[PDB]
RNA sequence: UGGAGAGUUUGAUCCUGGCUCAGGGUGAACGCUGGCGGCGUGCCUAAGACAUGCAAGUCGUGCGGGCCGCGGGGUUUUACUCCGUGGUCAGCGGCGGACGGGUGAGUAACGCGUGGGUGACCUACCCGGAAGAGGGGGACAACCCGGGGAAACUCGGGCUAAUCCCCCAUGUGGACCCGCCCCUUGGGGUGUGUCCAAAGGGCUUUGCCCGCUUCCGGAUGGGCCCGCGUCCCAUCAGCUAGUUGGUGGGGUAAUGGCCCACCAAGGCGACGACGGGUAGCCGGUCUGAGAGGAUGGCCGGCCACAGGGGCACUGAGACACGGGCCCCACUCCUACGGGAGGCAGCAGUUAGGAAUCUUCCGCAAUGGGCGCAAGCCUGACGGAGCGACGCCGCUUGGAGGAAGAAGCCCUUCGGGGUGUAAACUCCUGAACCCGGGACGAAACCCCCGACGAGGGGACUGACGGUACCGGGGUAAUAGCGCCGGCCAACUCCGUGCCAGCAGCCGCGGUAAUACGGAGGGCGCGAGCGUUACCCGGAUUCACUGGGCGUAAAGGGCGUGUAGGCGGCCUGGGGCGUCCCAUGUGAA
């Protein structure tokens, strides 16, 4: 199936991410069917998340599935947040 | 050395004789209905015929045929049967087909 | 859009099949002028309904046999034995270049 | 925000023309030299051969067991026998092993690029919707009993569970024949007939969780087809017999000579067929004013390959690198019968070579497989290690300091040079020492809420006692090339067409700024030179952007085939050409 996981941007002690959607077979840093977001785990500027949670929704209702630190910085955005 | 694909491979070998099996017994059928057409004995000829459509739509149940396979394989038969009919039957127990 | 090309029937010898004859004018990449090149489609008659000479719009489809891939859509021109003949001599000429000549 | 030229044919000249330099680039290697760090990068050759270790498994919440323990029962006691529980092992079964990872050998091909087509198709796991699980039956491992082989391993007999196999039923629905309607290639309806379903498991047990079945849709991935693009040789000119097309079969998820039988005699080529050579293709890279040229190495995408050659099984997917069979070549075992292998996974060894790294740490992060979960596996990966191999940052000190030591070097014998350089005065304080010491990590999980949204909690760091912060604190490596012109920089001695230099032009035949050394000078600087290769200057294959009376170049002349090109006026079409919109042009 089709993943909402993280794919690894930085550099050598200096990672981000690219909060992606992508088959689950791809390599982790392989082409990608769309970037739906970023992620700076060190928080070195203001903007260290990001998410689009319009698209996020969509990729999940058509039954992507997030890995679990994609998750968790999904629901961060207020992904799930339903009220 | 050893893995367990070695299991991996004697499933394989269980399947491969299952498989050969359903598959025969579809073959072989299927031959001695049209056979029995050919001859324009109506009521035997679909009676042969009925079972061996089951056969196949059985095989696709699990992973023999499957698909538009075993579609295939029941309408080359179920034509080639009406088709030999043509030949003075009247489908008697006329069992597969459509009026 | 399954592509639509037209071209002229040069070959009635086969059986539900005609030879379609399509040219093409476009600038050359490095030298600017235009250049005329054209290429022999084997297209789908099964009424063996077109001729020799017709023109036709000839369509993508699902393929036929090797090389039939195409069907004749339908007739643009009909008769022109000009562009056959001018496919016809082409093909004449051939025989010229060998390793003989004289009276062959 | 874009274009520099020079040296060399002559006694001199102008032109033609080649050769050479200056510039940029590099997975480099070689020489002399070598201090720190960050980030990249590192078998170009043998797709040669490979020791050793590790590299794909997981699930007891599908099933039944063996072995080793412990505990509770039925009896008055033993014997026998029943239940519970701990460890362990494989077996049956499911999902994964078709991904990830390696390489570029082959391949000039729908292989790749790009834009389309599929009324000619598939898609496990995932999401949405509709509906469903009622009866019954069977076998094979495990285990038990025997045989055979040295071994790898193998044969026979008996028992048994299941989410393993089958039969009947239910038919939402679907498949197939025939018909009918709408569509229009095999798209979507509809009727009769026929055919086709299912599996159980866990509980904080009646109602939840995880599964199972059929169908319809989505999403992702893929098959196949087509237009157009894709190197050199014509001293390769003709090629083809499944060849080209038809009919009907076979085969497949599906179109197709894909394969087969029969029939017709086609198909292809100078717009380069057939043959030979070479090569993985692209995103991109380098160069260039551009147009071009060159290239495909890191990373990303496609393809192909897994000692060489075939092949099919299983399966959603493979004709499968760590799966199966056969043939070939090697190496190993061998009781001579027969067996065991396959680093182009990570390291590592050897061989070839001018030359290419550690048998390192860790699953903490990201990602993948299985698992309800706990977790397990992961040489993917995250790091560390080696090499100046590249890039970038940084140090070997700063301020003062003579009319100006000493040595060395010139000298017109007065002087001049190295040279504020050193010595020396003061100042700072790379190295080194002490102390604090990270970010990367918040989820899974547990509690509250409702296993939702939301809130609370706990656990976790290979790198690493590193980064960085603070306190101490020492004057602490300089090399290499060049100095006739092109080309920045000249003097002495030695040498005598020798020894030697030399990119090109040319130096050296006793007063050499060209050889060798010295003093000095120029250029770069932890580097500087050399070789090799690429583009450039090279308008020196000229499209931009050249030529042919005598420099190289008009065919000995014609004829006229293909082809190229084509006077003036009107009209239609709108192929070329131009315009707008739009889609594509991933990272
Ligand atoms: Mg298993
Ligand atoms: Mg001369
Ligand atoms: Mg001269
Ligand atoms: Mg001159
Ligand atoms: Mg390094
Ligand atoms: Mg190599
Ligand atoms: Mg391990
Ligand atoms: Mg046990
Ligand atoms: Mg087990
Ligand atoms: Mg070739
Ligand atoms: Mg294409
Ligand atoms: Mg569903
Ligand atoms: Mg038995
Ligand atoms: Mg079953
Ligand atoms: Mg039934
Ligand atoms: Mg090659
Ligand atoms: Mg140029
Ligand atoms: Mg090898
Ligand atoms: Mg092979
Ligand atoms: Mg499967
Ligand atoms: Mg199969
Ligand atoms: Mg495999
Ligand atoms: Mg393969
Ligand atoms: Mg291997
Ligand atoms: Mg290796
Ligand atoms: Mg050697
Ligand atoms: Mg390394
Ligand atoms: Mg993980
Ligand atoms: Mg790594
Ligand atoms: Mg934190
Ligand atoms: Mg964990
Ligand atoms: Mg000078
Ligand atoms: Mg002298
Ligand atoms: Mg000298
Ligand atoms: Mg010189
Ligand atoms: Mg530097
Ligand atoms: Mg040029
Ligand atoms: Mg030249
Ligand atoms: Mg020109
Ligand atoms: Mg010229
Ligand atoms: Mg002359
Ligand atoms: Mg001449
Ligand atoms: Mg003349
Ligand atoms: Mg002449
Ligand atoms: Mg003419
Ligand atoms: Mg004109
Ligand atoms: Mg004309
Ligand atoms: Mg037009
Ligand atoms: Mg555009």
């Amino acid at each position: 199936m089709v993943k909402i996981r993280l794919a690894r941007f930085g550099s050598k002690h200096n990672p981000h991410y690219r909060i992606v959607v992508t088959d689950a077979r791809r390599k982790r840093d392989g082409k990608y069917i769309e970037k739906i977001g970023y992620y700076d785990p060190r928080k070195t500027t203001p903007d260290w998340l990001k998410v689009d949670v319009e698209r996020a929704r969509y990729w999940l209702s058509v039954g992507a599935q997030p890995t679990d630190t994609a998750r968790r910085l999904l629901r961060q955005a207020g992904v799930f947040r339903q009220e | 050395r050893n893995l367990s694909a070695l299991k991996r491979h004697r499933q394989s070998l269980k399947r491969r004789l299952r498989n050969k099996a359903k598959k025969s017994a579809i073959k072989t059928l299927s031959k001695k209905a049209i056979q029995l057409a050919q001859e324009g004995k109506a009521e035997e000829a679909l009676k042969i015929m009925r079972k061996a459509e089951s056969l196949i739509d059985k095989a696709a149940k699990g992973s023999t045929l499957h698909k538009n396979a075993a579609a295939r394989r029941k309408s080359r038969l179920m034509r080639k049967v009406r088709q030999l009919l043509e030949a003075a039957g009247a489908p008697l127990i006329g069992g597969g087909l459509s009026a | 859009p399954k592509k639509v090309l037209t071209g002229v029937v040069v070959s009635d010898k086969m059986q539900k099949t005609v030879t379609v004859l399509v040219e093409r004018q476009f600038p050359h990449p490095l030298y600017g002028k235009v250049i005329k090149r054209s290429k022999k489609y084997l297209a789908h008659d099964p009424e063996e309904k077109y001729k020799l000479g017709d023109v036709v719009e000839i369509i993508e489809s699902r393929p036929i046999s090797k090389r039939k891939r195409f069907r004749v859509l339908r007739l643009v021109e009909s008769g022109r034995m000009d562009l056959v003949e001018k496919y016809l001599i082409r093909r004449q000429n051939y025989e010229s270049l060998s390793k003989r000549g004289g009276k062959a």
